[PDB]
């Protein structure tokens, strides 16, 4: 059960850290009146 | 005694406000004087011309090269295709 | 307890992975500009 | 003659098969193989003298001992603790004069200024004394290699051989 | 011409005698592939890492720190019973010390764009590289070390990892791997 | 050469300005700081050495009525947990804050190292300036002898278990040594 804890876990991380690391990447520029 | 009246606090606290001022103090002293002397330079037993012993020191090459990926390529290249079969040509 | 954490190997996922996309975020980050705009956002990418 | 091998130093007859002095500073050569010489002589002399003498009081304390075992013994008793931080006091000051020295200053290798009987006055007998010295260390190396090695084959000093 | 290295190889093109301990090793193209600087970085940082570490698997074994779970002569068991906790407050600042060094750089591409010298930190409280033959002969020897700590704790690692037993514990009763 | 080190020279920055200077600096501490801060640190660290030198000798003689008999280490301990270490803390402390305001201002040259004006009686003060120099030299020299007499006596403390006025009267050795038997 311990692999698959950890599994998951790796796999929660990697997707937090992705949608954190994306909204702090100036998510505010990504619009289509940007200049 | 706990906390901010244990003497072994007090002792932290002195060796930490130690700390605090050897930046400003010493970093001052150094200022003034900075191993800037004449005869204060390093020394080594071995020859200048040893082999190892680069032309001109701390080197920074432009590379005007392939970029990483092309490199990681190359590596895994290493592994999925090596000249060892070429020869038999 | 802790973040769900009762295995130390736990831990390794939980900070080499936020490290590890942070390292890549810093190449994102060391490129733009990071001077006061004093705008609503900063348009600026 | 072996290249980077000049005349200027005492001692030389253009011995260099392997060129060290090629590859190595002969200031910082001159100064290892003086300190290796007169590490030896004393080496030597105290490896005989050792046989004979043994102190009024070492006796009691180390039994008999002798060569390495009289090392294995005084490393657990504190004589080799005590020489060697004493000796190694002395030679941090020979590490500051070895810099000094290659960094470019008057001193010579192995010149620590230590003539007290001034029997440095006359400077044809200083010429002869220097490669005395040279020759004497180098005996001395030899000599304390063979007594060591004598000792690892039989257990036995040097004058064990000798008597 | 030829590497001076592997005689039969002939000199790899990046690897002109500018850069320190350039014998011309590298029967592998990676110069002709990576950047030479952030090559040497990379061999500067692993050599001296593993410097500490094998000072750190001498002294471990000599000395140790009188806190509870600091008592482990073999250093692989003693990463092992160490708290976590510490473990971790060292990995925190080794990041930040490495993420300052930088200022934020920690790409190839960015990591040289201010230039800074393949391995140069700024770490230097004694001012001995002044003098530039002295300097160079400095970086030779540092390179020297490094490769050779690399080795050295690799193997000490591994020997560790069979016997159980710490590197200078181990040296004496030596027993054969297959006692174990 | 350097007048104490005779196969080594006189390092650099290193004169007849600051007094007891007979050229014995082979590690180059006066280059890499500045020496009038190394002389501060000099001066502090000596009469602490004299203060703890003449008050271990006291106290191993002679104790107050109020305070139990015990060794000075065992005194430290003992006080430690009664307060009165954290007395003599925050007063040395309060001093050592103008302490560093002095050593700061000996920084940027003024004020000269290690002088704080402190003469409460008339002595290299007024009409015996001529000998100030002279004074100057036996304190420092004093510093240095109390910076490894204290040393030694508090290492022989550790060693034989004796004070140093009983090492005096009672010159055994080493215990556990005249029995000897390492073989
Ligand atoms: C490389 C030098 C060297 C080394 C490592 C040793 C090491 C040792 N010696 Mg040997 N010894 C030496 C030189 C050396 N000795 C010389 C040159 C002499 C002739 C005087 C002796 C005579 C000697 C005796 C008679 C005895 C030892 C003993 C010992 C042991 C205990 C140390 C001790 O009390 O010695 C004391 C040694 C001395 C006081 C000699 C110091 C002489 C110095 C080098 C003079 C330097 C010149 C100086 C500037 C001019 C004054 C130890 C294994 C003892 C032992 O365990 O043996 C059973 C012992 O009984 N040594
Ligand atoms: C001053 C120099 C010197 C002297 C006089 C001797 C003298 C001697 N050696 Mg030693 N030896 C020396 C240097 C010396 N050796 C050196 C530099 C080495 C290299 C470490 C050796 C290694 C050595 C070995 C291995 C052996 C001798 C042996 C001998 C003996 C046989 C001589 C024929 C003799 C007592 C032999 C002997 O009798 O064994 C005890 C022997 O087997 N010698
Ligand atoms: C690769 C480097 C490395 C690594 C990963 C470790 C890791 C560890 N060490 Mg070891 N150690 C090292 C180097 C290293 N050490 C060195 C170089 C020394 C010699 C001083 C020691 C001496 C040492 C002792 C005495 C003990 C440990 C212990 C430990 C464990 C707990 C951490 C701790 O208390 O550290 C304590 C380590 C230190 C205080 C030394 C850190 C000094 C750093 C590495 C050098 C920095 C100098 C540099 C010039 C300053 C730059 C300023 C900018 C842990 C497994 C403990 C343990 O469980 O052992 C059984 C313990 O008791 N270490
Ligand atoms: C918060 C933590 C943190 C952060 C942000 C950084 C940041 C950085 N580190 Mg790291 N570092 C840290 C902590 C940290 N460090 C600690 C605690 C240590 C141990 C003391 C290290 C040890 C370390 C080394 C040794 C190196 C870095 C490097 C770097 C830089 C490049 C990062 C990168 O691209 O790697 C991203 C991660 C990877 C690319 C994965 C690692 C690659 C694997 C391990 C290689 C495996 C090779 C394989 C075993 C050999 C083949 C065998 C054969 C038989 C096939 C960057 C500035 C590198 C650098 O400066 O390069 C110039 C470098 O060489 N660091
Ligand atoms: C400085 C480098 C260095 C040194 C001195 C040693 C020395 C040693 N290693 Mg280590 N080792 C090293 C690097 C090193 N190793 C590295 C880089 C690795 C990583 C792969 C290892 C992995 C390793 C393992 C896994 C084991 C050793 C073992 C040994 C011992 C047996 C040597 C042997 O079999 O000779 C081999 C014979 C020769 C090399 C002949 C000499 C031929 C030319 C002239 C050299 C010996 C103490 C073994 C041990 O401790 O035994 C219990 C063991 O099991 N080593
Ligand atoms: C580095 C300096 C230093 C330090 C840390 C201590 C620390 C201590 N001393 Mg010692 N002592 C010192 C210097 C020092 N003393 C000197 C110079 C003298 C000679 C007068 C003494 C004479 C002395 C006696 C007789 C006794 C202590 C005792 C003690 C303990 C309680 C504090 C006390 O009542 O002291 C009192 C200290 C003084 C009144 C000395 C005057 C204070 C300073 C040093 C004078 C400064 C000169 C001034 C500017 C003019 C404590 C462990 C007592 C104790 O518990 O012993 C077991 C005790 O009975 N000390
Ligand atoms: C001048 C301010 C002052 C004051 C108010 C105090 C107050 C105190 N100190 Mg002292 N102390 C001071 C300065 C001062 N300290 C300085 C400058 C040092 C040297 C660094 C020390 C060193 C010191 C030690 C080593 C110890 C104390 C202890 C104590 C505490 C116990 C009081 C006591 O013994 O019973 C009442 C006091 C007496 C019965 C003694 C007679 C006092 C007479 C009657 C008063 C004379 C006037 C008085 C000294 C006020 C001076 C200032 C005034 C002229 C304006 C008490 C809180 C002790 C402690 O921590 O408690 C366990 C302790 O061991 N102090
Ligand atoms: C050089 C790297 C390093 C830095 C820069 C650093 C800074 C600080 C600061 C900031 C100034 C604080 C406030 C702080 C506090 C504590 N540190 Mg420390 N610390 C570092 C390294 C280690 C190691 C290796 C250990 C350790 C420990 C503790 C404990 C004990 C917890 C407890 O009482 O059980 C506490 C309270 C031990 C540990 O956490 O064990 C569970 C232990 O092994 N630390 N630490
Ligand atoms: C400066 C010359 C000198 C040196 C360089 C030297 C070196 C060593 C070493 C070094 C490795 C050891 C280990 C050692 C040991 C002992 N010495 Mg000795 N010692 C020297 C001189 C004297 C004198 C004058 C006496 C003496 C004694 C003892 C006793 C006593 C108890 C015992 O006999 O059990 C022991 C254990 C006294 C005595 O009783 O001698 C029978 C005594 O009067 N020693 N001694
Ligand atoms: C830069 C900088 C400065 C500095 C500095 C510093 C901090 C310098 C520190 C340097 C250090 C610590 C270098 C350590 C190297 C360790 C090595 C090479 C270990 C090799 C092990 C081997 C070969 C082995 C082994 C073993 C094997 C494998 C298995 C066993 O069976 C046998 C054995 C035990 C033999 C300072 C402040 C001075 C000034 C400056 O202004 C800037
Ligand atoms: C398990 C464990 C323990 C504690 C917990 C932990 C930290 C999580 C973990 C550690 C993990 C770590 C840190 C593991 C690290 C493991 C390491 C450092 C392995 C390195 C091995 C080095 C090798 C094989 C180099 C060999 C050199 C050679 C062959 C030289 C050849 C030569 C060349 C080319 C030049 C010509 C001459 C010759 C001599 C021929």
């Amino acid at each position: 059960m311990f692999t698959l804890k950890i599994v998951v876990y790796t796999t929660v991380t990697l997707f937090v850290s992705l949608f954190t690391f994306g909204f702090l990447s100036n998510d505010a520029s990504r619009n289509p009146n940007r200049k | 005694p706990q906390g901010f009246t244990s003497p072994k606090n007090h002792f932290a606290s002195v060796i930490g406000l130690w700390v605090l001022f050897a930046l400003p103090v010493w970093s001052a002293a150094y200022k003034q004087a900075g191993c800037t002397t004449p005869d204060w330079f390093g020394v080594s037993q071995v020859a200048e011309d040893a082999p190892g012993v680069g032309l001109l020191a701390k080197a920074a090459p432009e590379y005007n090269g392939p970029s990483f990926r092309e490199g990681l390529e190359y590596v895994f290249s290493f592994v999925w295709k090596p000249p060892i079969l070429i020869a038999w040509k | 307890e802790a973040l769900g954490v009762d295995d130390g190997r736990l831990l390794v996922p939980l900070v080499l992975i936020p490290v590890f996309i942070a390292i890549l975020f810093s190449n994102f980050a060391s490129t733009q500009d990071n001077e006061d705009f004093f705008d609503t956002y900063d348009q600026r990418r | 003659r072996p290249p980077g091998l000049d005349g200027t130093y005492v001692g030389d007859i253009g011995f260099d098969p392997l060129g060290f002095s090629s590859i190595i500073d002969m200031r910082w050569l001159r100064e290892a193989e003086l300190k290796h010489g007169r590490v030896c002589m004393l080496a030597a002399t105290g490896m005989i003298v050792q046989d004979v003498y043994q102190f009024p009081g070492v006796t009691k304390s180390f039994g008999d001992a002798k060569m390495t075992t009289l090392h294995d013994v005084a490393v657990k008793q504190g004589s080799m603790q005590q020489l060697l931080v004493w000796l190694g006091f002395l030679e941090i000051f020979g590490f500051v004069a070895i810099v000094q020295m290659l960094q470019g200053s008057d001193r010579q290798p192995g010149d620590f200024g230590f003539d007290p009987l001034n029997c440095a006055a006359n400077p044809d007998a200083l010429a002869r004394r220097q490669l005395v010295e040279l020759k004497n260390g180098r005996l001395a190396m030899i000599a304390t290699a063979g007594m060591l090695h004598h000792f690892f084959i039989t257990g036995k000093g040097p004058i064990q051989l000798i008597t | 011409d030829r590497s001076y290295s592997m005689p039969f190889l002939s000199r790899p093109p990046a690897l002109d005698g500018t850069m320190a301990g350039d014998v011309g090793f590298d029967p592998l193209g990676f110069s002709n592939y990576f950047d030479l600087k952030w090559l040497r970085e990379a061999e500067l940082k692993h050599g001296r890492i593993c410097m500490l570490g094998c000072l750190g698997f001498i002294t471990q074994e000599k000395i140790q720190l009188p806190l509870p779970g600091f008592d482990n002569k073999v250093a692989t068991e003693a990463f092992f019973s160490v708290p976590a906790g510490g473990l971790w407050q060292i990995f925190f600042t080794l990041g930040a010390i490495e993420i300052l060094s930088n200022g934020g750089k920690l790409a190839p591409a960015d990591m040289f764009a201010e230039g800074r010298a393949p391995g140069d930190l700024g770490f230097d409280p004694l001012n001995l590289s002044g003098d530039d033959a002295a300097l160079r002969r400095f970086e030779l020897a540092e390179l020297k070390h490094a490769r050779l700590a690399m080795i050295g704790l690799g193997g000490m690692l591994h020997q560790m990892l069979i016997t159980k037993q710490a590197p200078l514990e181990q040296l004496a009763n030596f027993q054969p791997i297959q006692y174990y | 050469f350097s007048e104490s080190v005779p196969f080594l020279k006189t390092p650099t920055n290193l004169d007849g300005s600051l007094p007891g200077d007979v050229g014995f600096d082979p590690l180059g501490f006066s280059e890499v700081f500045d020496i009038r801060v190394l002389r501060e640190a000099e001066l502090k660290h000596g009469r602490i050495a004299m203060l703890a030198t003449l008050g271990y000798l006291v106290q191993e003689a002679y104790v107050l009525p109020f305070f139990e008999k015990v060794p000075p280490i065992q005194a430290h301990d003992a006080l430690v947990k009664s307060g009165g270490m954290s007395q003599i803390l925050l007063w040395t402390s309060f001093l050592e804050i103008f302490g560093g305001i002095a050593l700061f201002s000996t920084i940027q040259g003024r004020r000269y190292p290690g002088d704080f004006s402190f003469d409460p009686l008339g002595l290299s003060q007024g009409k015996n300036a001529d000998k100030l120099e002279q004074y100057q030299l036996a304190e420092i020299k004093h510093s240095r002898l109390a910076m490894l007499a204290f040393s030694g006596f508090v290492h022989q403390g550790f060693i034989t278990k004796q004070g140093v006025l009983e090492q005096l009267g009672n010159f055994r050795p080493i215990p556990g040594f005249p029995e000897a038997t390492f073989f």
